[PDB]
């Protein structure tokens, strides 16, 4: 397209911890990361005889 | 994360719950002390310590709400069925005074013969 | 424009030739039927709602 | 855990698209009855 | 069943439990508003919002008692691991003070530097 669209993509955030042995392991998280937009012009030149 | 190799925009979104909440991890303070499966009252949080640990040392309290068998009472008081059931820290025993002490369950199971008591733990409120 | 047809996915020439023949279609039932509609009829070819 | 918050963004999401009957009707040519038709190309 | 031959009667077995009551449904008021996976007291329960809910929705509030995660403190006070802490429904915040404000929780984990505690959602007393 002229203008082509952002990406988008999810994540994990889980980090291990150290677990004694009566521990409740503690869970992790997601966030949505999203890229940046671009755009293609149109360039042409030409001649006449 | 940092150099990143384009713009970017992390949209973070909440989660707030994050364990079970069964257990607590708690610091043993320099008076401090445990030994495994026994109550204890670490940083206002009464539970049974799972693992032995000392002053600086890092042990688990169990939470759970469970029914627990202990035998730490003060044996000049009687426990009957139903009674609630108080932790004394000063004496670090189980009593059914209350006063100032804290409210850790409500007793299951009377004092048998052998001091033995069964109680469910309360939430801690 | 060239930039209509390359960039915009959903034009085509499919799209005006049917159109094309849409307006084609229904320009046939005008021309023909339009002397019908549009006369204005005497007395003689007018009949009432009885 | 938390579809509520992955909702607004749309971007994450599956787009399917509702099938629905778009675009202007056919047209018949309804004259054809009423009319003779000569079709000789060098009128 | 309508039109049956013969008087039929209806024995309802009776039983009590209903639902597993980790989570309550509660309908917001015309003041309230909820973000998904935050806190919030409305109608007597204190809970996560698991809906963004405007005025007149209806919105999930979580109680499970687990352990959870919240940035949401009044940041003069000081949140030590223990700490009971309280819920200030005028300011909307949680705080160590206890005062007439609603008590939520316990600490589990003192303030971070971000302001940041983890804590058992205590029950709904």
């Amino acid at each position: 397209p002229q203008v082509m669209d952002a990406k988008w993509a999810l994540q994990g955030n889980c980090v291990f911890l150290e677990h004694i042995e009566g521990e409740e392991i503690k869970f992790g998280t997601i966030n949505a990361e999203n890229g940046p937009v671009a755009r293609i012009q149109t360039y042409a030149t030409g001649f006449e005889y | 994360f940092k150099g990143q190799p384009t713009p970017s925009t992390i949209t973070q979104i909440t989660r707030a719950k994050i364990s079970d909440g069964k257990s607590v991890r708690v610091i043993l303070s320099e008076g401090e002390s445990t030994k495994t499966q026994q109550f204890y009252l670490i940083n206002g949080f009464f539970g049974v310590a799972m693992q032995d640990g000392e002053k600086g040392d890092e042990v688990t309290l169990q939470i759970e709400q469970a029914e627990y068998e202990t035998d730490n009472i003060v044996t000049s008081e009687a426990f009957e069925a139903g009674k609630l059931i108080y932790w004394d820290n000063t004496a670090k025993k189980f009593t059914t005074t209350s006063a100032s002490n804290r409210l850790v369950g409500r007793v299951t199971d009377g004092k048998d013969s052998n001091n033995v008591i069964w109680f469910i733990l309360l939430p801690q409120q | 424009t060239k930039e209509m047809k390359d960039f915009n996915q959903t034009f085509s020439v499919e799209i005006l030739n049917k159109s094309i023949g849409e307006s084609y279609n229904a320009l046939l039932n005008h021309i023909h039927l339009s002397p019908i509609i549009n006369f204005n009829y005497k007395a003689s070819n007018k009949t009432a709602f009885k | 855990m938390t579809f509520s918050s992955t909702s607004n963004l749309k971007e994450l999401l599956r787009k399917v698209v509702l099938d629905v009957e778009l675009g202007r009707e056919q047209v018949q040519l309804l004259y054809k009855p009423i009319y003779d038709s000569i079709a000789d190309s060098n009128l």
